[PDB]
RNA sequence: GAGAACAGAAAUCUCCAGUAGAACAAAAGGGUAAAAGCCCCCUUGAUUUUGAUUUUCAGUGUGAAUACAAACCAUGAAAGU
RNA sequence: GGUUGCGGCCAUAUCUACCAGAAAGCACCGUUUCCCGUCCGAUCAACUGUAGUUAAGCUGGUAAGAGCCUGACCGAGUAGUGUAGUGGGUGACCAUACGCGAAACUCAGGUGCUGCAAUCU
């Protein structure tokens, strides 16, 4: 009676959100070198996250029907779709939706030179902390595609948010950095994927507050090449963008203490 | 070869099914209990029948399981009330066997006025060592083909020791 | 009969999973500490009972499939002085005391840290695929654990001697286990009723000639040794790694070609289809 | 839970900035430093760049030519340890340490179960954290293994409860003042009795004291001291089991006595007078100190940790003869007894009056200073092992540390909700653990002069507490019948 | 052994996701994916930026409690966990905010006369005779004495009462729908 | 499907199978498999206290409903839920 | 290399029928006083490493096995289809062009890879 309640009380609407939850869809066109780099971007995003077995017929860009299908039945608003073809090598397209709706779409291509967990020397790590982030670019800030990669990467793999956070946990940092400066008229740069793992030192010239930090790599490591996007509408975002909504002379002190000015 | 998977056995198992739940039920069960030392166990009716004048849950028949000397002894008992003398059928396939007897007291056992006759189904499951892989929690498994009890090396092991005849073509 | 189309359909549990051994089920609820209100590094001491013989294990939880930061062994004992008696609740608890002493002492707090200080290791223990029940021997080996100092939280309950019918404890019959004087006295009931049974169990302790009066002051001693030289020592070994796998490749069967069964098969169209 | 209330709209908006950082800017600036001991010398003017606080050790221990680590401070207004620099020429205060790391007591061992009744006192074993007896209102004592949590020989032989307990400082012979009028002198080994009974005082006994070691001839053992309600004080020898010498100035109760550094006896009675009693003379007064308008609760001496725990250091590897043990006893001795090159030990007291007086016995028959602060009683007074800080107890649920060299006030520690019935140290003078008539012990930061963490854990008043000398463990006792013991 | 990063442009930072926004000027060539010394140059890059990150971090306020052994639902004492912000970076939101305002029927008339709603207190109605209290809904209710007990006075008199409550608990479940549509 | 006296088309016991012609509150579409199915043990719930909703005539430092959060309660060796 | 314990991927790891295993380690195995749970020491519980045994389990090998997976100008630039033309045709629907572009089918290869710690002629 009240167990598949607690399924739509979970998937109902809430002020204070869950966690999005990630699913990596293999589509037509997936094979074993794509196969491994969905599994080595999962296992950052576990735990928040599904996979299917199966190999489905979708076109993004055609008909978004069976994404919206999927989404809805598993309540799933982060969607990766894996394709592979002679024009789009690898590649892997990221999907965002809003209440069951498509929100977004962007095509990222990976390419040949890319490196996976089992490549690298192998170095100590947990399941699903809160990462930290890197973005070196200003075209990040000011240009709207790479507004719309800032804006899925940090979604994506944040997890979940909190007020108050310990010193252990900060032990890996995502690092995106953008293929050079380039000006309006050129191809649009790649996108570099590069995860390091941290390791403190005792610095002196900081003393005992301030460390040396040292990275080292673990990967996995991908590089991006940017395809098809599809942007959301201007009254969906300020439908998606608003605040849950939950004075004047008029302040709590420390105490409580309800006090208001006179003037 | 052989050193040691030999052909011991598992379990016997007795149970008289009653038509009637009530007195007659609660004495099978005490028969059983004097029987074994052991409470037996009072399963239920899976469905109403309506032939047999029965309903779902009713509680219907009692049941009790012994294994280890005490098994071979009532074992023995009831074997010899049944002539040392099976049939080629009552061997099933995967190697156990079974008989029954009627009334209760062709075997020891006085007789009370106050309890009456009842009859047994005897029922004789054997294995080998290593039966446990099948039947533990951790590491479960399936025992393998050529250390399976089979009805040809169950009956071999019976016409052996007990002495008995098996009968019938 | 199986169909081959049902053998195809059929989706295969978990590699592991299938395994007897390990319960994926329990593993999500490890898998993540909350992990909603903060985020912590997780430890485990992993405890597995295997015949002949006592493992302690303490496993980091990691998307590589984990490290290990300790490592616990029933051999260790006899090093520290106990031969006798692996499978039993006392030298369970032994494990406990021990395991604590190695990872505190390479952890070095007695014998990325700021805004303070020593930090307290807290550990969830492993259930494991057993059972659980009061007077557990894989209870015995928690209780060890406190003695090192190690903190999960339990109850006076799953130990021995606790009164179902009320909420209390015996610390006098949990201090006999940590002992073995409970095994002791069986020993001395063996001694005075028959000596038939006595020759088959404690054969061993027997050549020794140890009197289980004396083994509970053995034992009590060997807890004390154990503080005193916890760092571990690893073995020298006899044989190289290639020799190991020389001798074991003389009895390991190899693999054959395409070509090699090419012949079989024609070998068997000759042999057993033309009339005879 | 009422709550700490939220931040402001605003407040979010200043957090939100970046800021700050640690920096350190280079930081050479030539700023001069003066050097100063606490005990007594200046030592006279540097003037180097900024440099942390580890290095300023290694610029003084080559210039006294030590290698003694040393604590620093600054600023004496104020009174506070670049990291000074940031807050505006520097007098630097220096100090020994004793160095160390005593932990934060954080967790208990799940509640240890036994005699049914409330638990009077608990004495930890000086050599060894293993070893620890209490007394329970309960005719029994009971000595408990405290690694294994499980009873080491339950001990009996009393015949009414057992108010007071005493470990011996050399360790072999532990002592059981009774609600009767007996003492019984045990061996932790056996649990045997030694002898007949120790029978003597009339009522009932208030405190035992034992006879420190560095006075004791090498291969003789430590006689004990025992007050009583009746008033008299005897000094008994352990092994001809007799008294030489009863000692009856006090005419109401002895409330405690203690055995001092050079031969002398300290008796706080309900007479409002502190008897200072010279052992030579054979059962002898010397002195009589009166302040007090109520009786006298509780007496003590700068050097009391040293003599409870008499040649046992924190590692409790032990004397092989008699003649070291000497030795040993007269170094832990003279580590603290020599301040300025001068055996002044320090003696306080508590007393109803809401006050405590300071009093150097041997120097003066006045007193030094008047500790006056708390509103309701004070019960138990400590030094710091050191004899560097006191601090004292008291029903208005507030515990005040008091400076032990001209008995000045320090800070309040607040947290206590119901009344607080005595405290104790950790051995490098750094924590403090408290004891309530609520559930709750607590355990106090004396560098910060702040609650470092609570700990609840009883089900009712928590009456007896101590720390172990090694500082790994901390027993308690009280009225709910169950000893827990608490650890990092 | 250097702590310090200078940069030419100031780092634009988001400390409640945790993450460093850097403006300066990329080179191509360095980044190029024909270069053999490619990659220790992110790792460089990078490297400034996290220790940014790090350097803000550690001067940010922190808890620090006194609470300790079974914080049933938080930290121990010797942790110290640090004070974050809010996230200055706006998402986009999962799914839109809970409100399906309507007011039906009830509390429009509610309103109308108030009827200020009620104290509501528990289950638990008196019953005299017997003299223990027992509810009213939640087991053996004063709805289903009439059912149980033994005579009534007064074509079956309980069976009635069976109807009669359904009649109540369909017109319930009636009024729901057209407050669910409106 | 293969066996066991009375015992039969349907009485209970024993061995091997249904990737689920298990029943998962429901409706499907997926997957849980040492389960959410069946059986046993242990137990309140319409809790109390404060910021957003709205309603009062003693505007009742909120009096009570409602939205959320926090202490608490239940259970378990705990992880937790 | 073998083996135990923990696993990551989660069928190249499973399923069916046979075959082999030196060492150690798993394992089966013996016993019911103690704590514990059962209709039943079979499960679970404890005690011993003794009396025995590689017979299973487990791990490899075997087979034009049953499945699954990868690769391809094998099928195929095929169907599907955006866009363009006052293209065709009575309609149903289908060529031309500028762009993307599947799956069965058919042939070829493979039959678990690997993180951490201890221990073996």
């Amino acid at each position: 009676n009240a167990r598949a309640k607690r399924a739509l009380v979970k998937r109902e609407a809430k002020l204070v959100e869950n966690v999005k939850q990630a699913l990596f869809i293999p589509g037509q066109s997936c094979n074993k070198n794509l196969h491994d780099i969905m599994v080595d971007l999962s296992a950052l995003k576990k735990p928040d996250m599904k996979r299917f077995n199966r190999k489905n017929d979708i076109h993004p860009f055609e008909d978004m029907s069976p994404l919206e299908f999927f989404s809805e039945k598993n309540d799933c608003s982060l969607m990766v779709l894996m394709t592979s073809s002679k024009k789009r090598k690898n590649n892997m397209t990221f999907i965002r939706t809003f209440g069951y709706k498509i929100y977004d779409m962007i095509e990222l291509m990976v390419a040949d030179n890319f490196k996976l967990l089992s490549d690298f020397k192998k170095l100590t790590f947990t399941v699903g902390l809160k990462p930290m982030f890197t973005f070196q670019g200003a075209a990040f800030d000011t240009h709207p595609v790479y507004k719309q990669i800032k804006s899925l990467f940090l979604d994506f793999f944040r997890g979940e948010s909190t007020d108050l956070q310990d010193v252990a946990g900060l032990q890996h940092v995502i690092s995106m950095t953008i293929q050079g400066d380039f000006q309006d008229g050129e191809p649009l740069p790649n996108v570099l994927f590069r995860v390091y793992k941290l390791k403190s030192y005792k610095s002196d010239q900081g003393g005992k507050r301030l460390p040396r930090i040292e990275l080292v790599e673990i990967g996995p490591r991908l590089d991006f090449k940017i395809g098809r996007i599809h942007t959301p509408s201007p009254d969906m975002v300020t439908e998606a963008h608003k605040k849950p909504k939950q004075k004047k002379n008029v302040e709590l002190d420390i105490m409580g203490d309800k006090l208001g000015r006179i003037h | 070869q052989n050193p040691m998977r030999d052909l011991k056995i598992e379990k016997l198992v007795l149970n008289i099914s009653v038509g009637e739940s009530g007195d007659r039920l609660t004495r099978a069960s005490k028969v059983l209990e004097q029987l074994s030392g052991q409470t037996p166990v009072q399963s239920k009716a899976r469905y109403t029948v309506r032939t047999f004048g029965i309903r779902r849950n009713e509680k219907i028949a009692v049941h009790v399981t012994v294994r280890g000397p005490k098994a071979e002894e009532i074992l023995e008992r009831g074997l010899k009330v049944k002539e040392y003398q099976l049939r080629d059928r009552n061997f099933s396939a995967t190697g156990n066997f079974g008989f029954g007897i009627d009334e209760h007291i062709d075997l020891g056992i006085k007789y009370d006025p106050s309890i009456g006759i009842f009859g047994m189904d005897f029922y004789v499951v054997m294995n080998r060592p290593g039966a446990r892989v099948t039947r533990r929690k951790r590491c479960k498994g399936t025992v393998g083909n050529s250390h399976k009890t089979t009805k040809e090396d169950t009956v071999s092991w019976f016409k052996q020791k007990y002495d008995a005849d098996v009968l019938d073509k | 009969a199986k169909s081959s189309a049902y053998s195809s359909r059929f989706q295969t549990p978990f590699r592991r999973r299938r395994e007897g051994k390990t319960d994926y089920y329990q593993r999500k609820r490890l898998v993540t500490q909350h992990k909603a209100k903060y985020n912590t590094p997780k430890y485990r001491l992993v405890v597995r009972f295997t015949n002949k013989d006592i493992i302690c294990q303490i496993i980091s939880s990691t998307i590589t499939g984990d490290v290990v930061l300790a490592a616990a062994y029933s051999h260790e004992l006899p090093r520290y002085g106990i031969t006798h008696g692996l499978t039993n609740w006392a030298a369970a608890y032994a494990t406990g005391l021990l395991i604590a002493r190695r990872t505190l002492q390479k952890l070095g707090l007695d014998e990325e840290a700021v805004e303070d200080g020593p930090r307290p290791f807290k550990v969830f223990l492993d259930i494991g695929l057993q059972r659980t029940t009061t007077g557990a021997r894989v209870f015995g080996a928690l209780k060890g654990a406190s003695d090192g100092g190690l903190y999960v939280p339990h109850s006076e309950n799953r130990f021995p001697g606790w009164d179902f019918e009320t909420e209390e404890i015996d610390p006098e019959l949990l201090r006999s286990y940590i002992f073995g004087g409970h095994v002791s006295q069986y020993m001395e009931e063996l001694a005075d009723d028959d000596e038939e049974r006595f020759s088959e169990l404690f054969k061993g302790y027997l050549a020794d000639d140890i009197d289980a009066d004396s083994l509970e002051d053995i034992y009590t001693s060997a807890h004390e040794a154990i503080r005193a030289d916890p760092a571990f020592k690893p073995t020298e070994k006899k044989f190289t790694k290639e020799q190991y796998a020389a001798e074991s490749k003389k009895y390991r069967q190899t693999k054959l070609s395409k070509e090699e069964r090419a012949a079989r098969v024609a070998a068997k169209i000759a042999a057993l289809a033309g009339q005879q | 839970s009422t709550l700490i209330p939220p931040p402001s709209k605003k407040q979010k908006k200043e957090a939100q900035l970046p800021r700050e950082v640690a920096i350190i800017p280079k930081d050479l600036p030539n700023v001069s430093i003066k050097f100063q001991a606490l005990d007594t010398g200046d030592n006279a003017l540097r003037v180097p760049g900024a440099i942390s606080e580890k290095q300023l050790e290694e610029l003084l221990n080559q210039l006294n030519g030590t290698s003694v680590p040393y604590t620093f401070s600054c600023t004496i207004k104020a009174s506070d340890p670049y990291s000074s620099l940031i807050k505006p020429q520097i007098t630097l205060l220096y100090t020994p340490r004793a160095v160390f790391k005593v932990k934060p007591v954080t967790r208990s061992s799940s509640a240890i179960a036994g005699h049914g009744s409330t638990i009077l006192c608990s004495a930890f074993a000086p050599h060894t954290s293993s070893r620890m007896v209490t007394g329970a209102g309960d005719n029994t004592a009971r000595i408990w293994d405290c690694d294994t949590q499980t009873p080491m020989h339950t001990l009996k032989g009393h015949y009414n409860w057992v108010l007071c307990v005493s470990w011996s400082p050399d360790g072999e012979v532990i002592a059981t003042g009774s609600m009767d009028n007996t003492i019984r002198l045990w061996d932790p080994k056996s649990g045997q009795c030694l002898g007949d009974a120790l029978r003597g005082h009339s009522k009932w006994i208030t405190s035992l004291s034992w006879e420190p070691i560095h006075l004791v001839k090498p291969g003789s053992k430590p006689r004990l001291a025992s007050s009583s309600k009746d008033g008299t004080i005897k000094i008994w020898d352990t092994v001809s089991r007799v008294c030489q010498y009863t000692m009856s100035g006090h005419t109401n109760s002895v409330s405690c006595v203690k055995w001092g550094g050079q031969g002398l006896l300290y008796s706080g009675s309900h007479d409002r007078t502190v008897r200072v009693w010279d052992i030579n003379s054979q059962g002898r007064c010397i002195n009589i100190l009166k302040s007090h308008a109520h009786w006298v609760n509780h007496l003590s001496l700068s050097t009391d940790y040293a003599l409870r725990i008499g040649a046992f250091d924190h590692t409790g590897k032990k004397p092989s003869t008699p003649e070291e043990a000497q030795k040993k006893a007269l170094e832990n001795y003279e580590k603290i007894c020599k301040k300025n090159g001068n055996s002044e030990e320090m003696m306080v007291t508590a007393s109803d009056d809401y006050t405590m007086f300071l009093w150097n016995p041997l120097k003066s028959t006045k007193p030094i200073a008047r500790m006056t602060g708390h509103q309701k009683l004070v019960n138990h007074v400590a030094f710091s092992p050191d004899g560097r800080y006191i601090v004292s107890a008291s029903f208005d649920n507030s515990i005040k540390l008091w400076d032990g060299r001209d008995g000045k006030f320090i800070s309040t520690f607040r947290g206590h909700v119901a009344s607080v019935y005595q405290v104790a140290w950790s051995s490098d003078c750094r924590l403090l653990v408290s004891c309530s008539k609520d559930t709750t012990l607590k355990v106090w930061d004396v560098r910060t002069r702040k609650l470092s963490v609570d700990l609840p854990g009883h089900k009712d008043e928590v009456y007896t507490v101590d720390w172990s000398v090694d500082g790994k463990r901390v027993c308690s006792g009280g009225k709910d019948k169950m000893v827990r013991l608490w650890t990092h | 052994l250097p702590v310090t990063v200078e940069k030419p442009i100031p780092v634009v930072y988001d400390l409640g996701n945790l993450a460093a926004f850097d403006s300066n000027v990329l080179d191509k060539n360095d980044l190029d994916s024909s270069n053999a010394r490619r990659e220790e140059k992110i790792k460089s890059l990078t490297r400034d930026n996290v220790q940014l990150l790090i350097n803000q971090l550690l001067s940010l306020p922190m808890k620090t409690t006194t609470e300790s052994v079974g914080g049933t639902g938080g930290q121990s004492s010797v942790m110290t966990l640090l004070q974050l912000p809010d996230p200055t970076t706006d998402l986009p939101r999962e799914k839109p905010l809970p409100k399906a305002k309507a007011m039906t029927k009830w509390e429009k008339f509610a309103a109308k006369k108030g009827i200020k709603p009620k104290e509501r207190a528990g289950k638990m109605i008196y019953d005299e005779a017997s003299g223990e209290w027992v509810p009213k809904w939640g087991y053996k209710g004063a709805n289903k004495k009439l059912d149980d007990q033994w005579l009534v006075e007064v074509i079956d008199p309980r069976t009635l009462n069976r109807a009669e409550r359904k009649r109540l608990v369909k017109k319930n479940e009636k009024q729901q729908r057209r407050n669910m549509k409106n």
